[PDB]
This record gives C-alpha cells, sequence and structure tokens, in this order.
RNA sequence: UCUGAGAGUUUGAUCCUGGCUCAGGAUUAACGCUGGCGGCAUGCCUAAUACAUGCAAGUCGAUCGAAAGUAGUAAUACUUUAGAGGCGAACGGGUGAGUAACACGUAUCCAAUCUACCUUAUAAUGGGGGAUAACUAGUUGAAAGACUAGCUAAUACCGCAUAAGAACUUUGGUUCGAAUCAAAGUUGAAAGGACCUGCAAGGGUUCGUUAUUUGAUGAGGGUGCGCCAUAUCAGCUAGUUGGUGGGGUAACGGCCUACCAAGGCAAUGACGUGUAGCUAUGCUGAGAAGUAGAAUAGCCACAAUGGGACUGAGACACGGCCCAUACUCCUACGGGAGGCAGCAGUAGGGAAUUUUUCACAAUGAGCGAAAGCUUGAUGGAGCAAUGCCGCGUGAACGAUGAAGGUCUUUAAGAUUGUAAAGUUCUUUUAUUUGGGAAGAAUGACUUUAGCAGGUAAUGGCUAGAGUUUGACUGUACCAUUUUGAAUAAGUGACGACUAACUAUGUGCCAGCAGUCGCGGUAAUACAUAGGUCGCAAGCGUUAUCCGGAUUUAUUGGGCGUAAAGCAAGCGCAGGCGGAUUGAAAAGUCUGGUGUUAAAGGCAGCUGCUUAACAGUUGUAUGCAUUGGAAAC
C-alpha cells in the first residue's frame, strides 16, 4: 500500500500466481532466502488453497477435511 | 437549531442596544466630569456608576476602581 | 479441556492408576508400557526435571479433572495466603467438590461427581450448587435431594465407596460433613506437587 | 422466519421524502431498515399467511461471460452482483466452474446497459464486455493400443510396472472396463485399483480440460516384479496410458445444439424461413 | 451509582448541582446498595450538618434516609 | 525481605569477549482453521476525511397580556400556547488535531479578583411614567422572509422617595503595603404573584425581588521543584529589560499607552528542529526502571479553518452571532440552510472497530410552589469467541481387546482398545408444564397523629395508612414439568534445543524452518497414513512491549593480546577535597501536623450457588510546616 516494494516468500507446492493480485502478508523468517524475511499469507481473498493437505490448518487457509 | 439559541439571540439583541445606551450614558458624563472637574459632576458620574451596578451593567470592581481614578483627580483640586 | 478420552491411557502412559489395579489391570493385557505402535524396549534418558515436571502436572490435572488455565487460577488463589504453600495448596485442591464427593464414594469417579454436581444434585449450606467448582471448609455440609437419590448406581457406589476418616459421612441419611482438613498420609502420595509449583516461572 | 424491526416508513414523493408513520389499507410507502429483503417478500403483523409467489414470472436467460480485469473490483463486482440479485429475482447470473467468472443475462441489450449502468454507477465498478463461454465437451477417435512403463528406484527400494492399454471412445456409453489378463502377468490384488485408475484419469481433457466422455477402456498385457513393484506402479501406469492415448489421438469436440422453437404470427414467417 | 451490569451499587455523595455524575465528587457520605433491604450507610451525622450548613445541599434521594434516623429532628432545632 | 531458571549457536578439539534465536506474560490486536452457553469487560490508534436523516436543552400560565378551540344565554369553567419576559444554556456529550510550558504534578501567597441560585441573619419589597411585541392593516414578496403605521400586559424597561446596611472622600485611632473602628462630605433598591382569612379595612403562608451579610464552591493570576529526543542546533531577544505618568480585563503587571533609557536571557546549553496530551494509572521483573499513557478519574483545548465582538455570573460558546475562507443543497437565479471530534450510520482506508436500538425504570441535569416536561447524559437490550471466569459436549459396568485399520507386515502378535459391541443410570444443556423475581423500600398524590413564631386560616417539620412507581422481562431464577446420551471439538507439534515416532512417496526436485540446521537414494527434520504428545471453544500465527538481556552496568561491565588511554604537556569552570577548636543546621536522620482525590495495586473480609467482577477496612510515596542531632 505504501511506495515502498517487498521481497516474500510464497509457501507449499502449487501456486496461485498471476502477478496481477492484491494480496496480504505474513511475517516468520527464512533466512535460506536472501533478502527474504517476509511473507505472503497462504488461504486469503487470494492464494486461497493447498489440496492434499490434511494438517498445519493454521496457514495454508486449508477448509477442515471431512468426508 | 435551538429555539433557545434565537430566542436568547433576539432576546439579546435589545439587550445589547439597551446596555450600550446606558455605556453611552456613562461615557459623556466622565466626559463631562473631564471638562469641569467638580463635585456635582463627579456626583452624577457615581450616582450613574451605581445606576449600571444596580442591575449589573459594570463590575462593581471595575466601577469602584473608576470612580477611585475620578476622586483622585478631584482630590488633587 | 475437562475430559481426557481413555482413562486407561493416561494410567499406563504415566503409570498411575486412580484405582489401586483397576485402570491398569488385566483387561485384555497387563503391561506398565505406554501405549501406541512403539511399545518396545527403549533407553529413558530424557526424564529429567522438565520431563518430570510436565509428568507430576499432567498427572494432578488429569486427576484432579481441572484444565490447566483454572489449574493456575487455583494456584494464584493459594498464592494470596501465607504459609508452606506446598502442603497448604495441596489441602485446598482436596478440599475440591467433586474430591470430596469422590472420597465419600457417593459417585464412583471425579468425573461422576462433575456430572452428579452440574445436573444439579448436591446441596451446599442452603444453596444448591451447580458449578463444579466449590472449595469446602471445616463443618460444611452437603446434602443429596430426595430426588436425586433413587438410583440401583448411586446406593451400590455408597455402598463401596472410599473411607475417609478426616470427613463425617451418614449413609442412612445420604448426608456428608467436611469435619476438617486431610492430613498428609490421608491425601494420595502418587504425586510431589513441589515439582509443579517450581513449573510456575510466571512471577 | 425471523421478527423485522420496522423503524420509520416514508413516502418518496415527486420531490420530497414524506416521513409518515401509519399505513392502512390502500397507501404504500417504504421501510428504511429491513437491509436484507428480498423483492416478492410479504410483510405480516398479525399472523397472517404469507402471499410469497414464485410462479408469476418467465424466464429471459441468454448467457453473456463478463470478463473481468482488476481483481479487486471483480471482488468488489461480486458483492454487487449480490447487492443486485434481490432487486430482480429473475435477473440471472451464472459462475462457471471452468472460469469463474460472472454471466450474465438479461432481456435484451437495454437490460444490459441498465445493469451495466447500475454496476458502475453505485459500486463505481465499470467491466468491460467480453463473450461468452460453453461446456464444450470432449471425445476423441479409435486407436490402435497404448504402452505404459513406469520403473524407479527411489526410497531405497523401486517401483515398477507395464501395462498395455487400448482406449475406445463412444459416443453414448461412458466409462466402462473389461479385463482381459490371463497367465499370471498381473496378480488379481490389481485389479481393482487399475479399474479405479482409468476412470478417475478419464476426467481430463487435453484441450482446455473438458472431462473425456463416453470411453471404454481395456487390459490387454502387464508384466510386474518379485515382493517389490507395490500398487501405486499399475495405478499411475493406467493414468499416464490413458493422458498419451488422449493426447495423441486427436481429440473430437462436441457443443450441445439446442433445439429452437421460434413461435411467430402469420407475418414474418417466410422472412424467418429466410433467416435461418 | 457503579460496578457490574446488573449490580446497582450507588455510593452516596455530597452532591453540588454543577459537578457530572461520578465526577470529582466534594466527599464521599457512605455506602449504600439498594438491593438490600437494611440501613447500611456509613454515615457520621456531624460532617453531614457541616455540609448542610456551609450549603451545596446533597442528593434529596438521602433526605428520607435521614429522617429515619433523626437527622432534621436536630437540625431544624439546631438552625434556631 | 518483595523476591532470582536456562539452553543452543565460532572450533579438529579447549577456553575466553561479544552477538543472535528460543524457553514466558500482555494487547484499544488482527489474520488463518474451526466454533455451545452462562457472568463480565471491551469493540475506529488510520481520514480533527467528507458525511442524508432522528435524537443529543430545554423549561416556566402560581410571570404577563392575548390568541384559538370544548361547554356555557352571555358571563365564566375547561385545553393549549404564538410572543414578550424569566431561568437555563459556559455543564453533561466527544476527540487528542494543535499545544515543549506553571499546560501538566504538587505547596503556599493572593496585603491582587469574583462567584446567580445553596448556607448566615438583618433593612425592605414606596409611589409613578413610557413604550413594546402578541394582534391588525399596507407594502416588498411564490414562500422564505423583510419593510411601514396603529393596537397590548408584565416578576419586561425607565425617573423620583426611603435607604439601617453598602461604595466613595476627610478627621482620629490598630498593626508590619495593609488591618479593624468613632464623626463628617457624597452617591445610589425594587414588584408583586399565588393562596387563606377578614363586610371592608386589614392580617396571615409561600414564592418572586433589592440591599446587607457568612461559608462553601468554580475560575483566574504568581510561585520552588521535578516532569521527550536533539550540539551533525552559539548566540537569542526590541514592550524585550527597567523606570516615571496615565488608561485598561476580576485584579497587580508594557496588559496597553506618553516620556527616558540598555539591557535581559544566554556553554549548569538558550535558541533551532522532530515528536507529544499530561497525570493517577495498564503490563513486565524483586527492584533499580522500562513499557503504554484503551476505557476510566482529574486537569488541558479546539469544535472545517482563520479572526472579531455581544448576552450572560461565568463562553469567545459540541449542534450561539457576525466576517473572510473550501464545499454541498435549494433557488423563481433575487438570494438563502449551514456545518454529526453528540448518539448512531454510511462512502473510502485499514486488520478492524458495531443496532440507522429501548426507556429516562433508577441516578443525575435543566426548569417550574405543581400536576411535572425534555434528556441518543444515564441505565438496559442487539451484534462480534476481541479478552477473562464458569459450564456441557456423558457416567457406571462391560476383552488377553469385537470389527477394521496401522505396524513385525511369518501360519507369534502388539496397536487403536473400557474406546467400543452391548446393558443400566442421568439431565446444566436440546425440550415442553407450572411458578416467578430484588431492583420505587426514588419521591410525590389523598387522608389522618403530633410540632412550631404565627395558630383567624392553610401552608413549614416529623410519623402512620391507601394510590401508583420497569426500558427491563412471563427475564433471571425455581419447582421428579415432559422426552431424551441423547443437543454441541477442533487445534499445533514428535532430530535436538524442549515432554511427545514409526511406515509409504520423495531424489537438492519438491519442500521444512525460531536456531543449530534438514531433503542430490531405505528421510523419526520434508509430503501423507497411523500412532503419540500439549492445549481447548478455542489452538496456532504475526505486530508490539517487560523478563531472560546485568546485553548502556549508582544498584548492574571494562579499556595490554577479543571493541577501546586523545601524541604529549599547561590548565579554567566544575567534581573531589588534611586535621584540631566554635557555631549554625542547608543536605542528612528522626518526632508531630496537614496535604498527597476516588478508583487501582498489597493484605483482610463480604455477595451475586462460585471463580471472573463489584463492594468494605487498613495500606505506603512525595510535598510544606513545627521540634530535636551535630558524626560527615
Amino acid at each position: 500500500t505504501n511506495g515502498f516494494e517487498v521481497l516474500t516468500y510464497i509457501p507449499g507446492e502449487g501456486h496461485n500466481l498471476q502477478e496481477h493480485s492484491v494480496t496480504l502478508l505474513r511475517g516468520g523468517r527464512v533466512k535460506d532466502l536472501p533478502g527474504v524475511r517476509y511473507h505472503i499469507v497462504r488461504g486469503t481473498l487470494d492464494t486461497v488453497g493447498v489440496e492434499k493437505r490434511r494438517q498445519q490448518r493454521s496457514a495454508y487457509g486449508a477448509k477442515k477435511p471431512k468426508a | 437549531n435551538i429555539k433557545s439559541n434565537e430566542k436568547r439571540l433576539r432576546q439579546n439583541i435589545k439587550r445589547n442596544l439597551n446596555n450600550k445606551g446606558q455605556k453611552t450614558k456613562l461615557k459623556t458624563n466622565v466626559k463631562n466630569f473631564h471638562k469641569e472637574i467638580n463635585l456635582d459632576n463627579l456626583g452624577n458620574v457615581y450616582s450613574q456608576a451605581d445606576r449600571l451596578a444596580r442591575k449589573g451593567i459594570i463590575s462593581t470592581n471595575r466601577a469602584r476602581r473608576l470612580k477611585s481614578r475620578n476622586v483622585a483627580v478631584l482630590n488633587k483640586t | 479441556m475437562k475430559y481426557t478420552g481413555s482413562i486407561f491411557k493416561r494410567s499406563r502412559r504415566l503409570g498411575f492408576s486412580l484405582l489401586e489395579n483397576n485402570k491398569e489391570f488385566s483387561k485384555g493385557k497387563k503391561r506398565k508400557t505406554i501405549p501406541g505402535q512403539h511399545g518396545n524396549r527403549f533407553r529413558s534418558s530424557t526424564m529429567s526435571g522438565y520431563a518430570q515436571q510436565l509428568q507430576e502436572k499432567q498427572r494432578m490435572q488429569y486427576m484432579y479433572g481441572i484444565t490447566d488455565k483454572q489449574f493456575r487460577r487455583l494456584f494464584r488463589l493459594v498464592l494470596k495466603q501465607r504459609g508452606n504453600l506446598a502442603v497448604n495448596l495441596f489441602r485446598v485442591l482436596e478440599s475440591r467438590l467433586d474430591n470430596i464427593v469422590y472420597r465419600m464414594g457417593f459417585a464412583p469417579t471425579r468425573r461422576s461427581a462433575r456430572q452428579l454436581v452440574n445436573h444439579g444434585h448436591v446441596l451446599l449450606n442452603d444453596r444448591t450448587v451447580d458449578t463444579p467448582s466449590i472449595i469446602l471448609n471445616p463443618g460444611d455440609k452437603v446434602r443429596l435431594k430426595a430426588k436425586t437419590i433413587k438410583i440401583p448406581i448411586v446406593k451400590a457406589a455408597s455402598e463401596s465407596g472410599v473411607v475417609s476418616p478426616f470427613v463425617e459421612t451418614n449413609n442412612k441419611t445420604f448426608e456428608g460433613t467436611y469435619v476438617r482438613f486431610p492430613e498428609r498420609s490421608e491425601l494420595p502420595a502418587g504425586i510431589n506437587e513441589s515439582y509443579v509449583v517450581e513449573w510456575y516461572k510466571r512471577l | 422466519n425471523k421478527k423485522e424491526r420496522v423503524s420509520r416508513l416514508v413516502k418518496m414523493h415527486a420531490q420530497n421524502r414524506n416521513e409518515i408513520e401509519e399505513i392502512r389499507a390502500g397507501d404504500i410507502c417504504a421501510i428504511i431498515g429491513l437491509k436484507d429483503t428480498t423483492t416478492g417478500e410479504t410483510l405480516v403483523d398479525d399472523k397472517i399467511d404469507v402471499q410469497l409467489e414464485a410462479m408469476q414470472f418467465a424466464q429471459p436467460v441468454i448467457s453473456l461471460a463478463v470478463e473481468p480485469k482488476t481483481k479487486a473490483d471483480q471482488e468488489k463486482m461480486s458483492i454487487a452482483l449480490s447487492k443486485l440479485a434481490e432487486e430482480d429475482p429473475t435477473f440471472k447470473t451464472f459462475t462457471d466452474p471452468e472460469t469463474g467468472q460472472t454471466i450474465i443475462a438479461g432481456m435484451g441489450e437495454l437490460h444490459l446497459d441498465i445493469l451495466v449502468d447500475r454496476m458502475r454507477r453505485e459500486f463505481k465498478v465499470e467491466v468491460n464486455v467480453g463473450a461468452p463461454q460453453v461446456s464444450f465437451r470432449e471425445t476423441f477417435n479409435k486407436e490402435s493400443e497404448v504402452e505404459g512403463k513406469y520403473i524407479k528406484q527411489s526410497g531405497g527400494r523401486g517401483q515398477y510396472g507395464h501395462v498395455k492399454i487400448r482406449f475406445e471412445p463412444n459416443k453414448d456409453k461412458g466409462f466402462e472396463f473389461v479385463d482381459k489378463i490371463v497367465g499370471g502377468r498381473i496378480p488379481r490384488e490389481y485389479i481393482k485399483p487399475v479399474q479405479a485408475g482409468l476412470e478417475n484419469a478419464m476426467a481430463s481433457g487435453p484441450l482446455a480440460g473438458y472431462p473425456m466422455i463416453d470411453i471404454k477402456a481395456t487390459l490387454f498385457d502387464g508384466s510386474f516384479h518379485e515382493v517389490d513393484s507395490s500398487e501405486m506402479a499399475f495405478k499411475i501406469a493406467a493414468s499416464l496410458a490413458l493422458k498419451e492415448a488422449g493426447k495423441v489421438c486427436s481429440p473430437v469436440l462436441l457443443e450441445p445444439i439446442m433445439a429452437i422453437e421460434v413461435t411467430v404470427p402469420e407475418q414474418y414467417f417466410g422472412d424467418t424461413m429466410g433467416d435461418i | 451509582r457503579m460496578g457490574r451490569v446488573h449490580y446497582p451499587t450507588y455510593r452516596i455523595v455530597a452532591v453540588d448541582s454543577r459537578v457530572k455524575r461520578d465526577g470529582k465528587y466534594i466527599a464521599l457520605i457512605g455506602h449504600l446498595n439498594p438491593a438490600l433491604k437494611e440501613n447500611k450507610c456509613k454515615i457520621d451525622e456531624a460532617v453531614a450538618l457541616e455540609w448542610l450548613n456551609k450549603g451545596a445541599k446533597p442528593t434529596d434521594t438521602v433526605r428520607s434516609l435521614f429522617s429515619q434516623t433523626g437527622l432534621w429532628k436536630k437540625f431544624v432545632e439546631s438552625k434556631k
């Protein structure tokens, strides 16, 4: 939203990438990536889901799996 | 809109006219004393000062201060 | 939470059967090993202050049936008074309503006592209690309504109830009275509370 | 099934909004509040039956996809459609699964004009007209045969599977499988997985993701190993062979040819024949 | 009054009509719970007469609460 | 005493200086996955951005004339007030834009000022005059309104008289810039209402009003002290500094002005710039202190901005006026309404801050002898798991452990697993039956009993009886009321740090992740299944603050080899400073007094069944004064 521009990591397998979407941000730290200590939230208005996932349903914004 | 606001406005327009009238009656006699520094003019000024103080147009402290200033000049005479 | 699932699971894992040898009884297997898919000879080397403190705290809050937040809340309540906080804290814990009911044998388990209290069948000094969180003082009386004494289950539990010298029971009238603070030998010696006291580093 | 609180009543006059309190049998007004009411709802105060109507209209349905340009404007446009649907319950908007974009319907050009004006004035979201989309189901034409191999060593142990699948398309009969393995070239335990191995993969098309329909699949020959060669090898080989068959077969598309009843007075009949 | 909802606790105070509700008060008379049907106000009845004689009349709701104690019976005669 | 926890991370290996991350509490939190309730608090820090509509100060006929209408022959009874006049409006309500200094916190001095109504009692409420709305008519007018001439009353206005008492001046006297008092010169106050009694006359009860006079109270002014960063900001300042005279706001004061001048502040850091509501208080640790100054309580100020004046006792005035400024809206185009940081609510922003809610039931406020009117102050209800407490989502019995799954995967078996299959019991909740609150005991209204100057009268004070007093709510809650295990669990993680592991896939590809660091071939580090562990109607997640971190160190580090002695000398201010004798008591220690608001914390206790929450008692600290001590 500010004039600055930020590098972030896209978590998980798969992508919801179109290079045109406004999306929210997440904290955290990933020291392997040079210059990337910011993250994109997975499971919001954009980057909505990771499939096959049945664990770690705090990130990835995946609905609880039931039969 | 407040009905009491406009009511008090139309009231204090007339009140302001009357207060300006009394203030000018005071000041013209104050000028008269400045011209004729005598006992009669001071008596008139203090009568008018009491009249304003009776209703409350001039605070008693202000009236006391101005009458002290005038009585000092009269005593110097 | 308040329910731990299978009671035998906790007893087998933590080596503490609430009934002397009934919750780790030969019920298809008689073993002290922890349950799960990894039943096997293992070298126990992580058993230290961290591990033992967690074990004592978990056993405490599972035998007492109290959630962690309530448990620290009662600890803070104990902190307000002065003296030997360990023994006094344990006495305050033993003065819990469902624990007293279980020690009287009026309810087979603390969970059964919780069910009895919450459904509203326990009377305390002209006041019926609905929340299973009550601390009793010496000379405090507990009554069971005529409506709630018609059940073969509760009568069978009463006839096979737990004996406790520190309180007075009238089974012919279904009356209980908290006589005095239970003595150290009258308290369960399975758990050592000092480690749990040292677990409090929120000061 | 809820009690709404009538806050205030008002009649929209020629130029003024006269706020009134009492309404008798014969007068009409509007209510402020009740911000979730849908047209056609009836209001009840003294326990009367509701006069809810559902069989008084006809469908002018003509699907027209509206392509989005900015995703934020699309998200606001979704709320705009939600806030405009109750305006006309007979106004239709579809949400295509393959292309998750709005599909407007209306009664002609002026209908689209008034709807787009409603979107672009109150919500200030302006969108350019695109082009409609169709389901466009898929089949294909007969092919000779397909092979499938899968050999791996990953995990400290390999996985092995060899299958021969011959992929037969149809036009009326859907997915069906016939087994012909004789001679121990595959154990029976992996017969049923392959039955599920093909059909689950059949729903993917090599053109635009339209599922492949009305196909027959069969197994003739295969190969495996000793205690290795677990179940998943043949299951994935079936899907790989299915995809290869669907790709190399030069598939064919199908669209529903709608039967049109053109009803006209006895004035444009010859002109209708000429136009068709 | 103050306190949690469904628990009216109005501390008895001497009020000059210019002050806002439960703001900076001149002097608290005591405490009284209207729900309990029993006299519980902590009053000295000496400083109360001091405030009565220095003006700034407190709430009227407690005047009756002072008629039961006989404050008027002595106040009206101490006026003379 | 309040009261103290560490681990890992450099190396072939060892130690040391230091850093980093984790281990825990809290939010004016939110996101993501789910989601039962009760109790209770909280719910725009961003745009003090613009904002439709209703409320957010109205009241007084026992103030007045008059106006209209329901009865009545009229008279008059009955209902209301358009206006004048009176009180109220400056307080409540809301924000923190702006404000870096007596604004804030605190004690004095006001011999520097006032305070309507409340509290104190006393002189009095004497006699006249003039208009004026209201009303009518004419004009400008579409109305909105404005202009012109007559008509009308007052607790409205204006002379005069009395003025003990008051102000002013003079003579005398008290006292250390003022005090009390004797005489004299001068000056000025109003209005009756309502009711009762009385043939009248007149008298009485209350109110309204003037004067005088006690507190209390609010505001204002001066004061020492402490109360952000910033020197990679050395000069700042011209009514400034000071004096004489005069005027002026409540006052003293260049506050302002006429004249004379030249200083004042200032390296103990002014001035400059950024930021900023402050305090009590919220959290953190034992503390030094840091953190945040949600709500709250007080103080501070503006109300779209810049100014100005008036009424008023107090305003430069949340929704007063005028002017200038940006906009909306209406206009018949002539000109007009103006300003939701009031309750709401919306456009937008953001992670987000809510019903376009009820009643003033209760308190309060504003007003009126009164029936009492208003009250989006105030107290309830609604939404939201934002947060805290409690509470269910069953319990008893029931196996070498049913089935199936998972695993060694043998033709042992373990595992899930008293979980279950299944039998009894049981109802907080889901569910009908009955019952049903405390909260007015606020007061008033009507009757009586006693009280008093007066009693010729009712009113003034205290009691007793009946009248009513709820927005809440048939709510809470209760009673074998009926049926009923039935009506309600997900969450993160298991290589270690730091309790909790095995199987399949996987080939530096995927991906994990707070760190060490994992994955290019049997991966307990990844993805999944199962198992397991920990929390829970919440779990994680980030932001951010205290602890660990004593890791800016009086408490609580060093400067030879891990960072660090100016290259040396001279040296001011300032800091530190030998003893003996005497004094003083400024620092210092102690005794006493008053203040340091409530709320909050600490300890004790009380109640809503009980925690949460509320309430009660005690409770520090600092300030000034009084009195001691002379060991520094």
